[PDB]
């Protein structure tokens, strides 16, 4: 009779479904073309009280590790010097994906009309806070112990100025909240995070423990426990809205485009920033891409929601062709513009480029040379007034940004894609570098107005953008951003001013 | 002063504002500037680096103006043109439902954002203008999404081909 | 193997001298404050802060912003990703809010974990202890599992309130604070219902479905007026703004209040229930901490603002007006519950007495803080004309 | 410096690597459970057990004990460091306790710890809320502050009552249990006090001295019988199991439980009062908590020892017996408190179904455990007739 | 108002001290010379709740680093051998003493009459709990990920074989609970841990540091945080009594007494510990001892309780004169009795006895060649039949045990101490090892009747006792002890047999 007894989430859980009621008015306030079911169901029985201990647990073996034995070992210091600026990118990048995740399952809570569907979403909407909170203590763990806290310590602004920032705002930031909000479900959950973010994750600890640095492997880690959860929401999404006709009609369009989305900016940025922003490797990118999107999931992942009407997206075959120099084309453009960014880039040592070539046949003959070219021309000496840029200038190489995906690309020059598709309308030139998101402009102009790089800075000098920008060192002079990553030489603001290197839109050049 | 955050083209708007002291005045500019500098069907792309600031500068002054001179009902139920909201929500919500195809659908939806954004209309009706006008929209547009040719597709937006590069 | 295949550089004799013999001689920059730039509410900034201002990639153009241009990809239309126009209020800067609570993830779960390990602590000593025999009956059987069951349905339509919020929000430090506004509503009404299951665990006969509730709810007349007040607070409002505001500075800090506070919080004790007022006390605790940010957001931030602080305090004094009517309705249907108690057990006095401690300190928390002129005796006469 | 001076084995290349070379290609023993050899209370050993059991390093001539020989180091006279000689109980193995709770030092002060935190939040909840506006003044200022706060010091002795077996205690589980039944109890004196002190700051006239409430207890005639139950449980017991036994299976499981159960939390609510009941909750909390142990520890082990059942059945009758009396004094005692009571405020048969639940409870929960025959009407009566 | 408001630790604690009340028999149930002060304060304001956050707080860190991290790092594996099995004594020795400072404090607060001191014995009484399940969870962790389980993970039957652990029952078992509650608190506070245990506590993260261990330090540098707390308890004892005219006649002859007792055991055990059971060295040991017990303890510490009149133990000159070879004497018979321990031994190496000649000039003459010529005998290889205890008796080099402290000593070849009394008393013998030790077992007999290992093992076959007491890893034939610390050719029981081992009281060779 007085037996302790008490009640555990899966008991209150069983009532949750009916704690919505209809009225006439209960309705989604967003524009959808989709309904989804009012009866659908979650995977997990959660509530608030027990969605908070079991994250507890998790933040409690966490920050124990980063406080204690981790920091007590300069963790936050024995790590490569390319990797530590590596995680300045990839630590900040990934937290405006759960930052702006945290808006996009908001309204897909607001979309969902079952009671546990709504709940499977808010599970999500709290767990991308702590994602977006998580890295933002690695990049604050590493300002605070690391070798160079200048960009990890400011990144929320100084990656304003690059231009490599554009695209992941495109594909993690409005790509999350920006439409139907079932497009931006396939570009989140079934593409963005079960196609890349949760393999990225993992792959990341691996590439970060190899290169001395198990600050990320203890938060990323973390960050995956919960992401298993986030899969179901994905899953539950297309089922939610299978039983309706509208989903026949438009579901594989929004696939389509949500993984073209997606893959355009982290084929190349992902594979970049593992073989350039690292001194061991783990694996080539090319192979590690094509378990990642043809295998796993455009075909495992993918293959079992065939039930639902679900199909493989008509754009992967180009996805795979336009794929495999991708990442290669892209450093060179990152390099050439290395005063812009908020990070230190090294060239490829001696190594690596046997490496590059033994992995990617013709690596040295086309890159290879150039990089040791621009060696030559002093690219890494403060004295030699030298810019990568320049050399696209003096070669006549214009280097576009492509004005959907916001993805830089040089035609002339690129070993993998080489189309450019140039369009005038309504006073405005607007410059494509795929057939995909053409037809997304085309179809949608008022969806892509996102001014450019050249467009904003055309007619700018480039140090005072990089000054205006605070893309500046705490001692005012020396620049955050870094041809190399060695502790001595290291180019000032006057170094750049006396490059007198101004920008000018490459597309004012067609009549 | 040719900044990213600060020039001239901003402080010239800002001066340009601060002589907006009339409701009327205010939000008549505020349309123009709307068909002016906004979408791409803007008159011009003369302002594309400071439009979406100046915007908003120009906004704060309608909607202090309207506050001022709005009683209570009115700020919640009317436009700052002194439109009833509800009327020109279901009206503009009638002719989407009715347009025929998504090229008459765009132009519905967008000249809408162009004349009522906010603080023209309140923001509660506008947000639920959004919500069904969007709506019928993308339903018209991703219909056979990827029937029609590039080639033929170009045409219809109208664009002027420039240049077509191929390996 | 004991050792393992995967060679970490931190600890791999090979790979670790690598690493070191590249490292410089010093940090290549003596700052090593993440967040340095951000202006600090309190004397040195706080790592709530540092971790969660300037978040959100918001461009200059958005009262704050530190980015520039527009969006990458917007809505069919054209709306924007995040914008001005989601919301009437305006601001010299949309970052300037500070929970004064200063809580971020971590202390946020940590804090609501400790409350679920002693809540369950709790009601295993309470039904060892047997507390459950001094409980009135017809307390139990119809006021906890009819009416404060069906007042579950309020807190959860005031956490679905949220939603838009959650999506819209124009700032890190908003949209954290309303996630957190939101999923305290929740978990109240998650926590109705884990006395009702609690009780149909140790009270024979006792049904922990909520059919009965919720028809209360649905079709019942003392919570008629709350219902639609919630139905329109949630669906009929698309402003982030209004909806927050209103709900948190007027109808939960009204209609809520008494409920909570002035009914169940208050007359429990008279049955023998310990048990709901364990409950509430979470509630109570979960609407202070809400209090303070709401304050710090709507006086501090917006009702104070140097450029809008007018303009803001109309908007809201427009808002309060707007909902204070179906407020003073649901108070005013609620009344009806009084006639159901056994007789004596509180009369007219004690009654109106209460209604002025909420309306009194509604009055000096929220209506003052933006000159609405509030007159006490007329709110509170119009909801004694509820009473049966 | 960056690097530091201190080259540490773990991370440090030549270092690490002439430990690498070192290491056997696999472990020496794949036993790689600590306490292996210990006897599962449950299924599968747990790390309660693991951590806890034979740290007290008694010889085999103290029941259970695993090492031999004498003491290296006696009291002056010859006293054992540790010995059978401490109490009258026997047994076949003193290690054979267990808390029902598995409670080693971690999650105990992992618990605690969310109460006080929890306890700050929701006092700082209860002042921002006003609650305190509903509250019985007189309640306040006369039963919470005298008769609440005397009942402070019936808690604290009860606490120091248990020094003794927490130097004698014959073995680690059954000391690990006592150090924490007496740690919970001078947390409850600490926070009536805590309450007499929040009132004080949220009460402009209201004073936190003990001083009202020490002299109630230490002169008064409410607690007299009660203080004098503490007085002789604490010093004049030497055997720490009577002690520990006496204290949780008799006087507070009946005085204590009545007076924080069926007075104060359950007429503090009538004069609203949400105040109190909230640190009697964890008073309560506490008790069910410790009694699992004790149960575990008095019938469980020794009541029921497969040698000496009968024998420790047989003290634990007289330890109740002798202390029975006391408890029941001070029960009659507490009594005249309810004449000082505002008129309606309880009738004789509110107390009347209360006192019997008390000891049905105790003859449920205790009194039954060791065969001890007690007339649950009796003592009612005995105790009823102190109104 | 209604200003959020509560109360804290510090408010309610000022009150701690009227909590306590008058009546005839309230006072200790404990024999005692002295009378603590009824008004005596204690330093720290602290309740049962604040004290148990403050603690969570730690266990925190400390769980987190270890379950986490230092798991994924595999620190419980890459740490050098000799210092694995010096983890199983230290870890497991110092929980004994950690676990009888829980009575010992126990009786303290017994002992104490004022509220507030009883508070402070009691914040201890809990933190001496926790300090036991710290150094369980040691070997806990280490026999779960170690490269050798044996002697971590049953330590606590095991360790009875042995005569190491006889003298430290007697400094941290029965010493710190067994006499004047003032005389244990001077064994266990003011001597034990303010000259000893804490300064130990940091050493031995220092040591284990160098060695490749993460783990101990974790744990140890958390207990070291709970200790700067029980400084002041020690210190308050002493402050609790100045006022009684006993003290004065008193006091100095317990702490003298106290003082010997514990260095009697430490100088030669914690040397031993930390130079023959490591690979890399951190300091010698004669600079450390003399800083800890001459320079920090008997001067600066002793030295401000003067105005106590506390005076430097009467015995310190002795101790110093008998350190300097203390343990080096030690580990001689410690190794040649390897078969009786529950961990494995290894003589020093070619580094380590140039390390130990350079720190001790005489060292290779004397322990260097002896070392030398067992090894070359075999005493490494199982299939030698020798076993060094075996070369003492060949050269006529009894061992004994000093009745008082359970130190082994063996006077005719010590190089340090030599100096032996025997005399017979009521039937029975009693060896000594130095002149306190002699006076207190004349003055207290009945204090000191700890039967030795000869006296108990007398007529015994070594295996056949090993057998008996569990000295056996899990296959059941393989010794746990081992003279060696490499993975092959382990000892068996077998092996141990074979010797014909059978151990005689060394004393009745005086008849
Ligand atoms: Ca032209
Ligand atoms: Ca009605
Ligand atoms: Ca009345
Ligand atoms: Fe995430
Ligand atoms: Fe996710
Ligand atoms: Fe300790
Ligand atoms: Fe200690």
């Amino acid at each position: 009779n007085r037996a302790p007894t008490s009640v555990n989430a899966q008991e209150v859980h069983r009532w949750l479904q009916s704690f919505n009621w209809d009225f006439k008015n209960n309705r989604t306030k967003y524009a959808t073309k989709y309904k989804m079911a009012n009866e659908t169901k979650e995977q997990f029985k959660l509530i608030a009280k027990e969605y908070a201990r079991m994250e507890a647990v998790k933040d409690e073996r966490q920050f124990g590790s980063l406080q204690d034995a981790l920091t007590r070992l300069n963790a936050g210091v024995r790590v490569h010097p390319k990797w530590n600026e590596t995680m300045k990118v990839v630590s900040n990048f990934l937290e405006v994906g759960e930052y702006n995740a945290i808006a996009a399952t908001g309204m897909l809570w607001d979309s969902a009309q079952a009671a546990e569907q709504k709940n499977g979403y808010l599970a999500q909407v709290l767990d991308e806070i702590r994602h977006t909170h998580q890295c933002a203590y690695v990049n604050y763990y590493f300002a605070k112990n690391g070798q160079d806290p200048a960009g990890h310590n400011d990144a929320r602004r100084t990656r304003t100025i690059g231009p490599l920032w554009k695209g992941m705002k495109r594909v993690f930031s409005d790509g999350f909240i920006s439409g139907d909000a079932v497009e931006c479900s396939l570009n989140l959950q079934l593409v963005g995070e079960a196609c890349f973010t949760n393999p990225l994750i993992v792959a990341v600890t691996e590439w970060a423990a190899a290169n001395g640095d198990e600050i990320t492997p203890t938060v990323f880690l973390s960050i995956e426990t919960d992401e298993l959860r986030h899969m179901a929401n994905g899953y539950q999404t297309v089922v939610s809205i299978a039983n309706d006709p509208a989903s026949a009609k438009y579901l594989n369009t929004d696939l389509n485009n949500a993984f073209w989305t997606q893959q355009k900016y982290f084929t190349p940025v992902l594979g970049m920033l593992f073989e350039y922003g690292s001194k061991f490797k783990v694996e080539p990118w090319v192979k590690t891409w094509d378990r990642w999107v043809y295998e796993d999931w455009g075909g495992i992942w993918i293959g079992r929601l065939g039930k639902y009407g679900v199909e493989s997206p008509r754009s992967l075959k180009d996805a795979k062709q336009d794929a495999y120099w991708a990442h290669h084309d892209l450093y060179l453009l990152a390099y050439a513009l290395w005063p812009t960014g908020f990070f230190r880039l090294a060239l490829p040592d001696q190594e690596e480029m046997e490496w590059f070539e033994a992995n990617y046949p013709g690596w040295y003959d086309h890159y290879g040379k150039i990089y040791e070219e621009w060696r030559a021309r002093g690219c890494e000496d403060p004295s030699s007034g030298f810019i990568p840029l320049m050399w696209f200038i003096e070669n006549n190489h214009p280097i576009y940004i492509d004005r959907v995906s916001q993805v830089p690309f040089c035609p002339s020059l690129a070993k993998g894609a080489s189309t450019l598709r140039v369009h005038e309308y309504n006073g405005e030139m607007h410059t494509f570098s795929d057939q995909w998101g053409e037809r997304m402009w085309l179809a949608e102009p008022e969806r892509y107005e996102c001014q450019n790089i050249f467009e904003q800075y055309e007619g700018r000098e480039l140090s005072e953008v990089i000054a205006e920008l605070h893309g500046l060192r705490s001692d005012g002079k020396t620049l955050i951003a870094q041809p190399h990553v060695r502790g001595d030489k290291l180019w000032t603001l006057d170094d750049i001013k006396r490059l007198n290197c101004v920008f000018k839109n490459p597309v004012k050049a067609f009549n | 002063k040719l900044g990213i955050h600060s020039n001239d083209t901003r402080d010239a708007w800002v001066n340009k504002i601060a002589q907006l002291n009339t409701l009327e005045k205010a939000a008549e500019m505020l349309k123009q500037f709307r068909m002016d500098h906004t979408t791409p069907f803007r008159n011009s792309y003369e302002l594309d680096n400071d439009y979406l600031w100046i915007e908003a500068k120009l906004e704060e002054k309608v909607a202090v103006l309207k506050a001022r001179a709005f009683n209570e009902v009115d700020f919640r139920h009317k436009t700052a043109f002194g439109e009833d909201a509800k009327s020109v929500l279901d009206g503009t919500v009638a002719k989407m439902n009715a347009a025929k195809d998504k090229w008459e659908a765009e132009k519905i939806h967008i000249g809408f954002r162009q004349a009522y954004k906010p603080p023209i209309m309140p923001v509660n009706y506008f947000l639920d203008g959004e919500r069904q006008l969007g709506t019928r929209l993308m339903e018209l547009r991703n219909l056979n999404y990827y029937d029609t040719p590039l080639e033929e597709l170009r045409k219809q937006r109208g664009v002027r081909v420039v240049h077509l590069q191929s390996p | 193997s004991m050792l393992g295949e995967r060679r970490r550089g931190l600890t791999d004799p090979e790979m670790a001298a690598v690493i070191l013999k590249a490292l410089p001689e010093a940090p290549l920059d003596g700052n090593n404050k993440m967040g340095y730039f951000v202006t600090p509410r309190w004397k040195r900034l706080t790592e709530y802060e540092a971790l969660t201002v300037y978040a959100q990639p918001n461009a200059d153009w958005i009262a704050g912003g530190l980015d520039w241009g527009d969006w990458t990809q917007k809505f069919h239309g054209g709306r924007p990703s995040w914008g001005n126009e989601t919301t009437e209020l305006r601001t010299v800067d949309w970052f300037k809010h500070r929970d004064p609570l200063r809580r971020w993830h971590a202390p946020y779960v940590k804090d609501k974990a400790e409350e679920w390990r002693y809540t369950d602590r709790f009601l295993q000593g309470y039904s060892a202890d047997g507390q459950i025999r001094a409980m009135n009956p017809t307390w139990r059987d119809e006021f906890i599992n009819r009416y404060w069951g069906a007042f579950l349905f309020n807190e959860y339509g005031l956490f679905n309130a949220h939603s838009q919020g959650a999506r819209e929000a124009l700032s890190d430090v908003t949209r954290v604070s309303l996630a957190f506004w939101g999923f305290d509503k929740i978990d109240i009404a998650q926590m109705i219902q884990l006395e009702r299951g609690f009780l149909a665990k140790i009270v024979p006969g006792f049904d922990e479905s909520t059919a009965v509730p919720k028809a209360e709810w649905t079709n019942g007349e003392v919570y008629k007026s709350a219902r639609l007040a919630v139905e329109g607070l949630w669906q009929e409002v698309f402003d982030w703004n209004e909806s927050a505001f209103s709900v948190h500075a007027v109808y939960d800090a009204l209609f809520g209040q008494f409920v909570r506070r002035e009914f169940f919080q208050r007359l429990a004790p008279r049955f023998g229930d310990n048990l709901t007022p364990f409950f509430i006390n979470q509630a109570q605790t979960y609407f202070q901490i809400a209090k303070q940010g709401v304050q710090d957001l709507y006086y501090n931030c917006l009702g104070d603002d140097p450029e809008f602080s007018d303009y803001n305090r109309t908007v809201m004094r427009n808002w309060t007006g707007k909902w204070l009517e179906p407020t003073i309705a649901a108070l005013r249907d609620f009344m009806g519950l009084f006639a159901k108690l056994p007789a004596g057990t509180t009369d007219k006095e004690e009654i109106t007495a209460s209604l002025y401690r909420v309306v009194d300190d509604w009055i000096e928390d929220y209506a003052s803080r933006i000159d609405f002129k509030a007159d006490r005796d007329q709110i509170v006469k119009a909801v004694l004309a509820g009473l049966k």
